[PDB]
RNA sequence: UUUUUUUUUUUUUUUUUUUUGCGCCGACC
DNA sequence: ACTGTCTGGACTGGTCGGCGCTATGATC
DNA sequence: GATCATATTGTCCAGACAGT
């Protein structure tokens, strides 16, 4: 059908999607599918023939705020369904920020990238001596792209 | 990696329930660092005497820590009342703390010997009548800020400390007694150089780092200020988190300066095995180093929270206590005699496979402060020795005439009404000077007050907190007699700048022991500035003065020194005071002392490694040892790996 | 480089100096203000010679002191880049030699004294050559050219001066005479 | 805890896999996908990406790690 | 920046600075405190005394004949030549190489021959 | 019966001196 | 070019004292 | 039973403005 956006509480998109799915199953709502990417915070995607079905499905839930008044083209959310490694798309020599891990809130420079083990080796920029460290690909965020 | 800690714990529990009578009621058996903890419901039957605990410790070859079950716990007020009633009034108990999570009561007393008992029977009596496992620590006669802060940090983070100890105990006993296929020794720093010491002990199962330190002389160059972080073995150990433990020989910046840096960037998460005096002194020195780097305007190496994390990850070991820090490595500490808490690291890898002794900084002659270094070991194959004074012509003067000259110079200065200013290190020579002065003044030689400014008072308090780590004479005076040499009324502490100004402006003679040997900071510079024009005063140098420092300028004989004034104009200091230099109070071992230690060590090591000194000095010491005793000697450079077995 | 400048400035003279000569009080205030610091534009302020002209006082709100327009002569010393100086070695260091060329002391690096691999002698604080066998000691007439000037701060001692002796014609007076002997 | 299958990317609360009967399930997964209609556009997009996904309506995971 | 504005500036030799520093030392001695001046002024006076190659009047007369001799030179390098007092071609060559002009040997020889008089 | 690589010396210590805001209500001149 | 309409704003100074108010739902 | 992210988006006077 048509892709619609539902604004939900940040960090609790999966539970809201599960409640919407259970309500649709129990009450026979005309809901086609629900997509809740982990990278997107506070927003979920629901496929329905019309926005009235989405509005009727999300009502009665404290954690579903409102439905965005618009229709998303499928090309915008097409890349979300494709499975790609988090390490891929990273090149050595640039600067990244570590969102999670033991090095939370630290800037680092990418040194080595390998897609086989899904790990990326980075060097802290604030360290007085270069100490390479191995961190997960999804933990880092690209601040700038140079070389 | 694969672990078998559960099977080992099950076997240990089976052995315990086979040996311990059933009436004890054993509930839980777990590992807390390098010691075993057993929880029972009837402590009376478990420890009616020390023979059962001794037999259990001998059979299991572990440190047994019997604790009551948390369900059977007396109320804290009733427990405190019972503990106070049981302990004799001679032992003045100051603070009592309780741990609701695990059965343990911390007792702070001025006389821990009475609380512990003649053979530990008082601890058993307390934990039987009160159902609380007792831990006794000494309350120092002089209050120490660092020790109080460390104790408060340990008490306020009990849950994190217990979790860290449980993780360390699980990691240590991941497998049973394992015979290492090979033993490797690599030096990441401190090899053929002075400072930034770093020793890595590598086996096929566990890795051990020894005295991770920093260099202050070459702090401008990052390639020489810090140990070699680019070593492939060290990189592999740090990246995979295979570092089992870190052991610090003694509390100095060249042996413990780089320790908080690992915790700053979360490069390490295991335990640190130092003596409590070493831990306290190294925390004080690291805090002072961070403050100095902050004041100089440069970027600090780490933060005080990193020092707090180092405190939270430190396990305290006493002298002569054997603990298992790895599946194949056993660690014990022996007295070194260099400074307070200085320990010679002895590693027992395997079940008699090999033995390594890392002396570090040590002294082999008796001193006024500490006993000479331990030269007897149960087994010794490889010896790692310092070479600070390894030169052939390096011969420090004997102590007795050096202290006689110091005493006569001080007496001559005080005879004419002058003031004696003695710049000194925060730890080491300063306490020896205070002990010599106290001995001289105890017979009524001098009545003038002795003023300690800066870190001298804190170091003195830390020294008072651990009298068992001192020499036999001071131990006999403190324990057998009622006299404490550090508690002499002549020793006074100046609180603020007003007290220092009153001391300077006072016409009465006095002795001032500052905390900066090079007159590069602290109250030493102010004392020198305000006492230089007076010809009656004198300044005594007890340490080497580096080039480019004010102290070297005064020592060389400069009558006037141009300095920057408060208003931004050049100021001239007229040095009319007498200048003296007595370098006989150095805590480092002499070349003759090193040769005597090599000759008198038992058993004779198969090989000797000379480190911690200049390259030519290390080579000269190794060649002299090889020519005199025939033992094979090596003086490897940095990033050099030696396969001992 | 010694320089003489005529400077016009407004001088504040406190009421405690009202009974004194206006020129003398202005000179005292100027000596207290400008003497002993480093000026970025003019260099080291050495001394205030005399006050030529003085104007009538002006009283501003909030201050009882009088303000006068004064004309005075200042003697200053300014080090410039690529400037040859003559001085005497006063301090010896392992990393170089300090030569007193005036109100400030320059620094000549160990590689910079001469065209030879000179090493330091700690026992006598002298520099001994390998091939030339030349020795530098205290109280030696030397000549050098300034190559580095730091004006980062107003403190004279905090500023640093670097000079060179690699170039021909720079060195000890005896060495200079030895060089002129061949020519 | 909820774990996702490594074969059909199906999240189930029991050891048995009700789609392919696989015994290797991963406890770490992101980008939960809920399928209620087989002929959905996103279900068709997931079908060409992972062949075993979107066969039966239910919870699904984009990647398995 | 000293003062509000600068009226005139002049380059003086070592001897003039020595005379001014001696006058300031006398003025400081006339003052009640025993310290005539600060460290830098005393050091400058000592250096000028130890390098007092010529009398102040001799320095001034050498400066004015140097000004009247050639036009491309200025007061600063004239005072520099007075202080250095060269006696051959190598020193004047190495002190004029980094300057804005590279004079031919004939005028350098003329400068040597005029400054040869009244020299120590 | 066979092509296209290069080569050497100058920067020092184990460290230091005092409740803000928000709004309401009553009241005085 | 007039004429009714929409929008923005400021609402006398000081003083006295009192009386509340400054987190919450969901795992681990 | 302890912690952690998140927590929603009164009338009148004067100047500018569509309407005729
Ligand atoms: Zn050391
Ligand atoms: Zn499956």
């Amino acid at each position: 059908g048509k892709i619609f956006t539902v604004s939900v509480t940040v960090g609790q998109e999966t539970t809201t999607a599960n409640l919407i799915y259970s309500k649709a199953k129990t009450y026979n709502l005309p809901l086609y599918a629900i997509l809740s990417p982990s990278k997107v915070k506070g927003y979920i995607f629901i496929e329905a023939p019309n926005k009235s079905a989405v509005e009727e499905a999300i009502r009665g839930i404290r954690h579903a705020k409102r439905v965005l008044p618009g229709e998303i083209p499928f090309s915008e959310i097409e890349h979300f369904l494709e499975e790609k490694p988090a390490v891929s798309g990273f090149e050595p020599g640039d600067i990244v920020e570590l969102i999670a891990g033991p090095f939370k809130g630290e800037k680092a420079k990418v040194v080595r990238v390998d897609e086989s083990k899904d790990e990326i080796v980075v060097e802290l920029v604030s360290s007085v001596v270069p100490i390479p460290v191995t961190v997960r690909g999804e933990y880092v965020r690209l601040i700038s792209k140079r070389q | 990696r694969e672990t078998f800690v559960d099977d080992i714990l099950k076997e240990i529990r089976e052995i315990i329930v086979q040996m311990v009578p059933r009436e004890a009621g054993i509930t839980d058996v777990e590992f807390e660092g390098p010691e075993l903890v057993i929880y029972v419901k009837n402590p009376e039957a478990m420890m009616k005497d020390g023979e059962l605990i001794k037999n259990l410790a001998k059979v299991l070859k572990k440190r047994i820590s019997v604790r009551p079950d948390p369900d059977i716990l007396l109320p804290p007020e009733k427990a405190e009342e019972l503990i106070k009633q049981l302990v004799p009034p001679e032992a003045e108990i100051t603070n009592i703390s309780f741990d609701p999570s695990v059965g343990e009561v911390l007792i702070e007393a001025r006389k821990p010997g009475l609380v512990i008992g003649k053979n530990g029977e008082t601890l058993r009596l307390i934990t039987q009548k009160v159902h609380w496992a007792p831990r006794v620590v000494r309350t120092p006669p002089i209050q120490s800020q660092t020790i109080y802060s460390i104790r408060s940090i340990l008490q306020t983070e009990s849950k994190d400390r217990r979790k860290f100890l449980r993780q360390v105990g699980r990691n240590i006993y991941r497998k049973s007694e394992y015979k290492s296929r090979w033993i490797r020794i690599t030096g990441l720093g401190g090899f053929r150089e002075v400072g930034r010491s770093a020793l890595l002990v590598q086996t096929d199962e566990s890795y051990v780092l020894v005295d991770f330190g920093v260099n202050i002389a070459a702090l401008k160059d990052p390639t020489k200020a810090y140990p070699h972080f680019d070593a492939p073995e060290f990189r592999y150990v740090l990246d995979e988190g295979l570092l089992d433990a870190i052991i610090i020989t003694h509390a100095a910046l060249d042996h413990s300066g780089m320790l908080p840096y690992l915790f700053r960037y979360k490069l390490f998460d295991g335990p640190i095995y130092t003596t409590p005096p070493t831990r306290d002194l190294m925390t004080l020195l690291q805090q002072d180093f961070i403050e100095i780097q902050h004041m100089n305007g440069v970027e600090p190496l780490y933060r005080p929270k990193d020092i707090k994390e180092v405190i939270k990850h430190t396990i305290t070991l006493d002298y002569g206590e054997v603990r298992d820090i790895a599946p194949d490595i056993r660690l014990t500490l022996h007295n070194a005699g260099h400074i307070l808490g200085s320990s010679i690291v002895h590693l027992h890898i395997g079940n008699g496979l090999h033995n390594i002794a890392i002396t570090g900084d040590f002294k082999f002659i008796p001193t006024r402060l500490f006993e000479p270094a331990v030269s007897r070991f149960p087994r010794l194959e490889t010896l790692v020795m310092e070479s600070t004074y390894g030169g052939s012509n390096d011969y420090q003067m004997p102590r007795e005439e050096a202290e006689k000259r110091l005493i006569e110079v001080i007496h001559q200065t005080l005879k004419r009404g002058g003031k004696v200013l003695i710049p000194a290190m925060a730890v080491g020579r300063a306490q020896e000077i205070m002990m010599v002065l106290e001995e001289y003044a105890r017979v009524g030689g001098i009545e003038v007050p002795i003023y300690l400014d800066g870190m001298i008072w804190e170091a003195t308090a830390i020294h008072t907190a651990y009298p068992e780590y001192l020499s036999k004479h001071i131990r006999e005076q403190i324990f057998h007699e009622g006299y404490n040499p550090f508690l002499n009324p002549i020793f006074k502490s100046v609180a603020n700048s007003r007290e220092r100004q009153d001391i300077i402006d006072s016409g009465e003679p006095a002795i001032i022991i500052a905390t900066s040997g090079m007159l590069v900071g602290g109250p030493s510079v102010e004392y020198f500035k305000q006492l230089a024009p007076d010809p009656k005063n004198s300044i005594i140098f007890v340490s080497y003065q580096a080039e480019g420092t004010l102290g070297r300028q005064v020592q060389r004989g400069l009558r006037e020194i141009p300095i920057v004034g408060e208003d931004g104009r050049t100021e001239v200091i007229n040095v009319n005071m007498e200048v003296h230099t007595i370098d006989g109070f150095s805590g480092a071992a002499d070349r003759r002392e090193l040769m005597s230690y090599v000759a008198r060590v038992r058993p004779r090591p198969e090989r000797i490694i000379t480190v911690h000194g200049e390259a030519h000095k290390c080579l000269d010491l190794s060649s002299s040892i090889h020519k005199k005793f025939g033992i094979s000697t090596r003086a490897p450079n940095n990033l050099d790996a030696i396969r001992l077995k | 480089m010694y320089k003489l400048l005529k400077v016009k400035d407004v001088v504040r003279i406190p009421p405690r100096m009202f009974t004194m000569d206006p020129k003398e009080a202005a000179k005292i205030v100027l000596r207290e203000t400008y003497e002993g610091i480093y000026d970025r534009d003019e260099g080291v302020v050495l001394a205030i010679l005399d006050v030529e002209e003085i104007s009538e006082g002006v009283i501003v709100p909030g201050d009882g002191a009088t303000y006068h327009e004064a004309i005075f002569n200042v003697l200053v010393w300014e080090p410039r880049n690529q400037e040859v100086v003559e001085g005497e070695v006063v301090e010896m260091m392992p990393y170089g030699a300090f030569i007193r060329i005036g109100p400030m002391d320059g620094l000549v690096h160990i590689s910079q004294l001469m065209d030879d691999y000179v090493v330091f002698d700690e026992k006598n604080r002298q520099f001994i050559g390998k091939e030339t066998n030349r020795v530098l000691k205290l109280g030696d007439y030397v000549r050098a050219r300034i190559i580095g000037v730091s004006v980062k701060s107003r403190v004279i001692r905090e500023n640093k001066i670097n000079m060179t002796m690699r170039q021909p014609g720079l060195g000890k007076f005896e060495w200079i005479e030895k060089e002129k002997k061949k020519a | 805890k909820e774990r996702a299958c490594r074969h059909c990317h199906y999240i189930t609360t029991e050891d048995r896999c009700p789609v392919c009967g696989s015994r290797d399930l991963s406890d770490d997964w992101f980008d939960l996908v809920i399928v209620l209609d087989v002929e959905s556009r996103i279900a068709k997009k997931l079908r060409e990406s992972i062949p075993e996904a979107a066969k039966v309506p239910g919870k699904y995971a984009i990647r398995v790690r | 920046m000293i003062g509000r504005k600068k009226l005139e500036e002049h380059y003086i030799t070592i001897a003039e600075a020595k005379e001014l520093l001696e006058r300031r030392h006398a003025e400081g001695l006339a003052e009640n405190p025993e310290e005539p001046m600060f460290y830098e002024a005393r050091v400058s006076l000592e250096h000028a005394e130890r390098f007092a190659k010529l009398k102040p009047e001799q320095a001034r007369e050498l400066k004015e004949k140097l000004m009247g001799l050639f036009d491309w030179i200025n007061e600063r390098i004239a005072a520099k030549l007075v202080d250095i007092l060269p006696e051959d071609y190598l020193d004047i060559r190495v002190i004029f190489a980094k300057e804005e002009y590279m004079p031919t040997p004939e005028e350098a020889e003329e400068i040597i021959k005029v400054i040869d008089e009244y020299r120590p």
